[PDB]
């Protein structure tokens, strides 16, 4: 589903060493070490990002982002 | 404040874009000659607007002379719509704090991103095409549009009319490459990608260009410029940096790294990445 | 072969840990990560990118890319 | 408990491999390697951080860490 | 010996996951994974690489290289 | 002890991997892979490094301060 699509309100590195942004007032973690560069430089640059996951409420994990320059 | 837009001729409308400009704005001690600058627009108490009336679509008529833009004036953004025949001020739904006397106001479930407009338009920026003919066809949209949810048509019409209204205001770029539409040969404008991500990073740039002083170069994420005419060529009116579109994250507007000003956020944003090694084999 | 040459106009990653860019009005994906942080800084830096590949079908895979300032 | 909350005054790379911030005047390591490059990115952009700890004297250790866009 | 040395002209990933830089009209690559990023910086910052090498004929491998601000 | 405080005047990746910065003067390497970036970018940005060790050859202690 498409859960969540925004800027990126704040990102958080968690004790497990996953990886979570909050987006559309929603917030969503992922394990995927590839990601975490990405969605930072995404917040840094005002990026909107879409997070795609089967569940969508917040708290729900996620792998698939896009990541857009509008 | 009220302000004529008229698409007669390329000058009629240039001149039209310099006046609202010198009156809402004040240049850039740095990025100025002659008259033509890049401007801050002044500040203005939040809510204030000013009006623009759309004139000249058949070139030197007093025809297709009913419609009115609402802009809020420290953004530049397109509030709304007015129908001068009706009395009635379309006004999107992220505009609820504008208001308008004298006119009866429909409040509209419609949101004016563009996200939302292209969605609703069927339409999307890059390679929108706009020529005189769309813009009477725009205009005639809009005169015919009742209700308080955006139509295809409408939506359509708002985005050829922010366009070369309020987009043309903030870049001179989008001013020069329209204006050849109004022209006798009458040849079709089509938005380039580059123009999107001009309006897409309006406020990246309102917040770097205030710290350029003569730097060789300026780069704003994928936005670059090489020298003054570039700028000049490009940038017309910025925000007042010193509105919440000045500020993703951070506090630090500029990093100049080797005679290039840069956007702080952008150098951040390839400069956080861990040894590649490391990354790639961490998987 | 030359598949694909202009800036990025946005960037995937799925989770199948495929990484998609569009360029140029068509989409090709890599699976090397070495090319996420690289792929993504082209995107955020206004890049031009020239994605290459034997054969330049829709929806190919990539491992050849080269960047330019212009 | 959120320990600190500022700007990174300054970063440091210590000769075990953990990572140093200084936030709100107090001195914070991580042996998260993955924060090296997101700190400094944050501290270079004046990022307000959060830095999470069971300790909040300097010298506490931290693995969690919240990038805000204030 | 120092191979090249002016700004980097283009960047390209390669298919077997080397790095080939454009520096004062020579062509050179690298297999070393750590410097395609800082390669990118460089050309994104217009930084003045030395490409050093013993073997100094454009197309040739490199895997020491300086990095210089104006 | 702070063996050298300053802005990176030239880094050089070594074909040993290893890295060299120049700071106040002094050449000094490390082995850490991490550091690589975080020199690059304080050599980019501008940023004072300070460059730690027990003796003042290799380095893997360095303190970074925005100027």
């Amino acid at each position: 589903a498409d859960c969540a699509k925004g800027k990126i309100e704040f990102s958080k590195y968690n004790e497990d060493d996953t990886f979570t942004v909050k987006v559309d007032g929603k917030e969503y973690w992922t394990s995927r070490w590839n990601l975490q560069p990405l969605l930072q430089s995404a917040q840094l640059t005002g990026m909107t990002v879409t997070i795609k996951s089967s569940t969508c409420e917040s708290g729900s994990g996620f792998a698939e982002v896009q990541f857009n320059n509008d | 404040r009220e302000f004529t837009i008229d698409f007669s001729t390329q000058q009629s409308y240039v001149s039209s874009l310099n006046s609202i400009r010198t009156e809402i704005s004040t240049p850039l001690e740095h990025i100025s000659q002659g008259t033509t600058s890049v401007s801050v627009i002044n500040h203005t108490p939040p809510g204030s607007y000013f009006a623009v009336d759309i004139r000249g679509l058949d070139v030197y008529q007093a025809r297709f002379d009913h419609l009115r833009l609402i802009i809020e004036q420290n953004n530049l953004y397109v509030a709304g719509f007015v129908n001068t025949a009706t009395n009635t001020f379309y006004r999107f739904s992220d505009f609820t704090h504008i208001s308008v006397p004298g006119v009866t106001t429909v409040s509209m479930t419609t949101d004016s991103s563009y996200t939302t407009l292209q969605r609703v338009a069927a339409l999307e920026r890059s390679g929108m095409q706009i020529s005189r003919h769309s813009l009477v066809s725009s205009y005639l949209a809009l005169m015919e549009f009742s209700g308080n949810t955006m139509t295809r048509d409408a939506s359509r019409a708002v985005l050829r009319f922010v366009t070369v209204t309020a987009e043309a205001l903030r870049f001179r770029q989008i001013q020069r490459e329209f204006r050849q539409a109004l022209s006798e040969t009458a040849p079709v404008y089509t938005m380039t990608p580059g123009d999107v991500d001009l309006t897409l990073n309006w406020g990246r740039i309102s917040n770097v260009l205030p710290e350029y002083r003569g730097e060789d170069g300026v780069r704003v994420g994928r936005i670059s410029f090489n020298n003054i005419s570039a700028i000049l060529g490009t940038v017309a009116v910025i925000l007042n940096c010193h509105q919440p579109e000045c500020q993703i994250t951070g506090d630090r507007p500029v990093i100049k790294i080797n005679n290039t000003l840069w956007e702080s956020n952008t150098a951040a944003a390839f400069l956080n990445r861990k040894s590649q090694f490391l990354y790639t084999t961490g998987k």
